[PDB]
């Protein structure tokens, strides 16, 4: 029978009829179903199936033919030229009457077939059908679903094709396209999916489109759409013109006059909604693409330049209509602001700033008087749009007209700073920021940087609405009062400034400021915490009461957020939590640089205790994978790291932590941990060691492990050393075999990816030696023991490590394991010394050099190796 | 085996790569585009490009923050 049946039956409550069906197809993968397609295609073809049933069989072929890993698609792919074509190319067949016997939401055959295709186009395997479907879309008789769902598919071909595919039948495609444009087809689904179809292929068009003809046709047939009633087709439309605006860029002014100028003043008074949605998005982009009009000419007749493609200032005909209608725009707010939507609005914005750079001066006539009468506008809603469409012209226009505004203006704006208005203080303060930010008038208060800090203090505790342009606008006041200390010539950044008077009280206002519930208003909150790491930063605490007092209240605050981050069910709910985490990572960031030596430490074991408990329940979700671990590598820099009451925890979750498969970046992490461990494992590390045996031998054993860790498993058993580490320096061969590797390594370094971390490693076992020799010091274990039997394999161990040596000059750290390796090495035995000892150049080179005064201990090295070079002769 | 996420990352930038566009919709359907991660491919790959943005290993063009167009520091 049927699998369709079967897709019904993955659900059916009969457990063995979907064991043997989740059976077969875990076979038939394997055994790569010859016929199942065939069969498949059959039944999908047959439009007497359910939707769900034929769906649900679109998702097993697409899963047995594509998918979200990009190899299992190609191999699909494989797989499929794998199976024979009578059946195969017969599941095709079968397929063709599906398209319109059925309603899938994804095509996923389109995709199969798009990436299959990818590889069967490209050795033409079956490109034959495109022109037939030229000709099955030229000449019409097929149903209007059977041809709708067919050029839905096509178009999510054109989107999952290999793009270097469909050339080949993209003349036959191109009939198909001429035959199917017609103004006459009716169905705004097919003609949607034929647009979206172009949108997908888009990409490589190139030469079809390089003749100006038949993109102008298109338009043509285009400008037959734009009057049709459905939005859906329009939007895929203006998309296009998008694209084709930004790769290709081509001239409305066939169409902006005759349809874009008339259509579009209308929407403008037309009250309906479909002006504000279909027609603006795109509308934000075609008004700042004229600007590449407007700046084009302004510069080409600035220039002497002819350009290719020549302005035609609509815009300037147009500055004054349209300056009064988006100033007066500004009118229909939302009082609880929460700033995650897009609308008209921002794209119109955009196009304010990014045109209004292109804006000439007519504008500026046009606003001022705007600005006069809304500033002050009663309302909310409109007296915003004064000030706001102000404060969007202070750097489009040029200087002329507005430096002497603000400088007039400026006396002005410290008294309106201070309106009784909160909102007129509230959006002046941004204002001003948004001034010295787009103008050049003022640089510094002395008046009024201590009367303006006096009015903010008090603006410290109003409504979030009240506060969002505020922190910018304190932003660029720390910009300023940078500049009141600084002068001609300056010391270090400075310890003390005035307010550090006051400045206790701002430290101690901005936690609970900062932790209001009425949060969704204006998009408060991330404008206030970031400043925070900023102005952690622009903070000083040489003297540091508050950073310990303040530092606990801190963890407070910390407590108060680990609360409902410990239930945080929602994806955005955590992700939002995550933010003030970051920001935390910043404002210890930004008082570290004290220890304190005292309460900063036993603050940071308090909160470890805090941290841990989450920590011992941070197991087995992934959460807290990187945030804590970078601070602690720099908590151990503290004390030294001793960690004398800690780790305790550390031996059963990572013991099995260590025994997780899982893990290998979330273990990577726990290296750079491990790194900081070489200071603390002082005593009675011995024991659970057995345990280190079977997971390091597991993972040493397999290759996979990271060929950087190879260090860290040796260098980081000194602090085991102090108590409880009990083997013998046989493992200093192995030492002598990773120097021997990352020569081994021919790393090519012709491209900038392998070197941008390289110079690490050696870092690594130069500290593995360095702690090594320091500690204990010996030129070998037992002479070598490989040698006792690796022996014939330790003359080549002597010989390509001979050729390993061939270097007169070598990095400092090759350098450092061969002066070791000279006297171990004339240690081990004399076995082929001739040889081998006359093997390389710079001896004179290096004599010379030797006897050279200031030599160090090295050169002296070198001499003794003479004593068993003396040894033969 | 999961494969360097991040390394794709920068394959895909270059892929889709333009020295005027750079807006971060084009490279994340990009990213959409070919085949596709596990459901949560947006945050945690977000995430990381957020915090090497925050080491400046980028420097921002247009926006701010994950919602803008960005370009390489020099």
């Amino acid at each position: 029978m049927e699998l369709i049946t079967i897709l019904e039956k993955t659900v059916s409550p009969d457990r063995l009829e979907l064991e043997a069906a989740q059976k077969f197809l875990e076979r038939a993968a394997v055994e790569n179903l010859p016929t199942f397609l065939v069969e498949l295609s059959r039944v999908l073809a047959n439009p007497g199936n359910s939707q769900v049933a034929r769906v649900a069989a679109g998702l097993q072929i697409k899963n047995s033919l594509t998918s979200k890993d990009p190899d299992i698609k190609a191999q699909y792919q494989q797989r499929w030229l794998a199976i024979d074509a009578n059946a195969r190319r017969e599941v095709k067949n079968y397929v063709l009457q599906t398209l319109g016997t059925e309603t899938y939401r994804p095509s996923s055959a389109s995709q199969c077939v798009a990436g299959i295709a990818c590889a069967e186009i490209p050795v033409n395997q079956w490109p034959e059908l495109i022109p037939q479907l030229v000709a099955n879309v030229t000449n019409p008789n097929s149903t209007e679903h059977m041809k709708e769902s067919t050029l839905e598919a096509i178009g999510y071909i054109c989107q999952d094709i290999d793009p270097e595919q469909l050339q080949d039948k993209s003349n036959e495609i191109l009939t198909a396209i001429i035959q199917g444009m017609r103004k006459e087809e009716p169905s705004n689904n097919v003609k949607l999916a034929a647009t979206n179809a172009l949108l997908n292929s888009l990409e490589f068009t190139k030469a079809n489109f390089d003749k100006e003809s038949e993109r102008h046709f298109i338009m043509q047939v285009v400008c037959e759409a734009t009057q049709c009633p459905d939005t859906r087709v329009r939007v895929a439309a203006l998309q296009n013109l998008v694209k084709i605006m930004s790769l290709y860029y081509q001239y409305m002014e066939t169409y902006m006059g005759p349809a874009l100028f008339a259509i579009t003043i209308e929407a403008m008074k037309s009250d309906i909604d479909e002006v504000a949605l279909q027609g603006i998005e795109f509308w934000s982009n075609v008004c700042d693409e004229e600007m590449d009009l407007a700046i084009e000419a302004s510069e080409a007749a600035e220039q002497g330049r002819p350009p290719e493609h020549t302005s035609k200032f609509y815009a300037k005909g147009a500055l004054q209509y349209l300056v009064p209608i988006l100033t007066q725009t500004l009118t229909k707010q939302d009082e609880n602001d929460d700033d995650d939507d897009w609308n008209p609005c921002k794209a119109a914005g955009v196009c304010l700033m990014l045109l209004a750079t292109c804006c000439e001066d007519d504008i500026v006539p046009h606003v001022l008087p705007f600005i006069k009468e809304h500033i002050k506008n009663p309302d909310w809603r409109y007296r915003d749009a004064a000030v706001m469409a102000f404060g969007c012209i202070l750097e489009g226009p040029e200087p002329s007209q507005l430096k002497p505004l603000v400088i007039q203006a400026m006396p002005t704006l410290i008294e309106l700073m201070k309106d009784p208005s909160v909102v007129v203080r509230d959006t002046a303060a941004w204002t001003v920021g948004r001034i010295c930010e787009l103008l050049p008038e003022a640089a510094i208060n002395d008046v009024y940087l201590a009367p303006l800090l006096q009015c903010l203090i008090e603006g410290l505790s109003a409504e979030p609405r009240v506060a969002s342009n505020v922190c910018w606008a304190f932003s660029s006041l720390a910009e300023a009062a940078y500049e009141a200390a600084d002068v001609a010539d300056d010391q270090e950044e400075p310890a003390t400034y005035c307010l550090s008077s006051s400045f206790e009280l701002i430290v101690q206002k901005l936690l609970e400021t900062t932790d209001r519930p009425d949060g969704h208003q204006n998009n408060l909150r991330s404008s206030a915490y970031e400043s925070l790491m900023e102005i952690v930063k622009n903070s000083a605490k040489d003297c540091y009461p508050a950073v310990q007092k303040t530092t606990l209240v801190i963890m407070e605050r910390l407590q108060q957020v680990l609360q409902m981050e410990s239930h945080i069910q929602s994806t955005s709910d955590r992700i939002q939590f995550n933010d003030l985490q970051s920001l935390l990572c910043a404002t210890l960031q930004n008082v570290l640089r004290k220890v304190q030596h005292q309460d900063a430490l036993q603050i940071s074991d308090v909160v470890m205790a805090s941290l841990l408990r989450m920590f011992q329940s941070t197991a087995g979700s992934g959460g807290v994978q990187e945030d804590a671990l970078m601070a602690v590598s720099t908590l151990v820099e503290v004390l030294g790291g001793e960690f004398l009451k800690y780790m305790e925890a550390f031996k059963p979750f990572l013991g099995i932590g260590l025994k997780n498969y899982a893990e290998y970046q979330v273990c990577l992490a726990a290296v750079g941990l491990v790194g900081d461990l070489c200071r603390a494992l002082q005593s009675n590390i011995i024991p659970f060691c057995d345990e280190v045996m079977q997971l390091l031998l597991e993972n040493l054993g397999n290759e996979n492990v990271h060929r950087s860790v190879k260090p860290q498993i040796l260098s980081v058993f000194g602090d085991i050393a102090l108590a409880i580490g009990g083997e013998f320096k046989k493992y200093l061969e192995v030492v002598l075999n990773t120097l021997q590797q990352a020569s081994q390594a021919q790393v090519d370094k012709s491209d900038y990816d392998m070197v941008d971390y390289l110079n690490e490693l050696r870092e690594s076992c130069l500290e593995a030696y360095t702690g090594i020799v320091q500690g204990l010091k010996g030129d070998q274990e037992n002479v070598h023991p490989d040698v006792m039997l690796v022996q014939p394999r330790v003359e080549f161990i002597l010989s390509f490590i001979d050729h390993i040596a061939g270097d007169e000059d070598h990095t400092d750290g090759v350098v450092a394991c061969a002066a070791g390796l000279i006297g171990d090495l004339c240690t081990a035995f004399g076995k082929d010394v001739l040889k081998l000892v006359e093997a390389r150049p710079m001896i004179h080179e290096l004599l010379t050099e030797g006897r050279r005064s200031k030599t160090n201990k090295a050169k002296t090295l070198a001499t003794w190796a003479t004593k068993e070079l003396r040894k033969l002769k | 085996d999961h494969p360097k996420y991040s390394d794709m990352i920068v394959a895909a930038i270059q892929a889709e790569k333009n020295r005027a566009g750079s807006s971060r919709q084009s490279i994340q359907k990009y990213i959409k585009s070919h085949y596709k991660v596990g459901e949560n491919a947006d945050s945690q790959i977000k995430l990381s490009i957020k915090r090497l943005v925050t080491t400046g290993v980028l420097k921002q063009t247009k926006g701010v923050g994950a919602s803008g167009s960005f370009r390489l520091a020099k």
